[PDB]
């Protein structure tokens, strides 16, 4: 039932994804030779987001120590927009943040937490941090969303 | 989809699919799928519980939690647990 073209793309995609997975794992091991066990998707993504965010906690702007990237409780991947209010589990909603800063934000959106409704200095600085990150434009847009319909939840 | 604050000693580790034990309207323990099943290599999307809810160590982890509290599959996000 499958086309010739679909067969060839399935084979090439499977091999390219195997190479990409293999290089990402070796790069992680290069920075963390003493990592105990096998790096998982969450660990690889922590390093990717660390790089996209220029090494800074997205909520506070504080420098994340790369040596401590895998330390217990130090930094976390979490959602910018709470899943309970958005059902948004996408990559565009994922950010790397200090655990203490993430706990302070809690179930607020960034627009609420940084007082975006008053165009506060904190909101302007957060937006500036998001805008200068190496996030795709649709990811920048997601993190800064102001308007939500929570009636479906 | 009831939502519960995740407690301070629950094992929070950022966003992710997880089991939660709920007591006095709070998630007192969470166990992430990625820890229960070290072979879940995915990206923590809600619809993945329709597949993963059947794995034996998920059932075993849930049964142990049920010995002390109401337990459900769901999503951890922004220090909340959402039942799925």
């Amino acid at each position: 039932g499958k086309s010739f073209k679909d067969r060839k793309m399935i084979e090439k995609m499977q091999e390219e994804n195997r190479k990409d997975r293999e290089k990402a794992a070796a790069k992680f091991r290069e920075y963390f030779p003493n990592f105990v066990g096998e790096p998982k998707s969450k660990d690889i993504l922590k390093l990717r987001l660390y790089e996209m965010q220029h090494g800074k906690c997205l909520y506070s702007g504080k420098e994340i120590n790369l040596g401590r990237l895998n330390e217990k409780g130090y930094v976390e991947i979490d959602h910018a927009l709470p899943f309970s209010r958005t059902w948004d589990d996408s990559f565009n909603n994922k950010v790397l943040v200090l655990g203490s800063e993430n706990q302070n934000k809690g179930n607020q959106t960034p627009y609420e937490y940084f007082n975006g409704k008053d165009n506060s200095r904190e909101w302007q600085e957060f937006k500036a941090r998001v805008e200068t990150s190496r996030f795709p434009r649709s990811k920048k847009q997601r993190i800064l969303l102001q308007k939500f319909d929570e009636d479906g939840f | 989809n009831k939502t519960y604050k995740i407690g301070k000693n629950a094992g929070y580790d950022g966003c992710g699919l997880c089991l939660a034990a709920i007591s006095e309207n709070e998630a007192i323990k969470v166990k992430y799928l990625r820890d229960i099943c070290p072979d879940y290599d995915g990206d923590d999307k809600a619809e993945d519980w329709l597949r993963w809810g059947t794995d034996s160590r998920v059932k075993a982890a849930a049964l142990e939690m049920e010995q002390y509290a109401y337990t459900s599959v769901g999503m951890a996000s922004c220090w909340e647990f959402v039942e799925l």
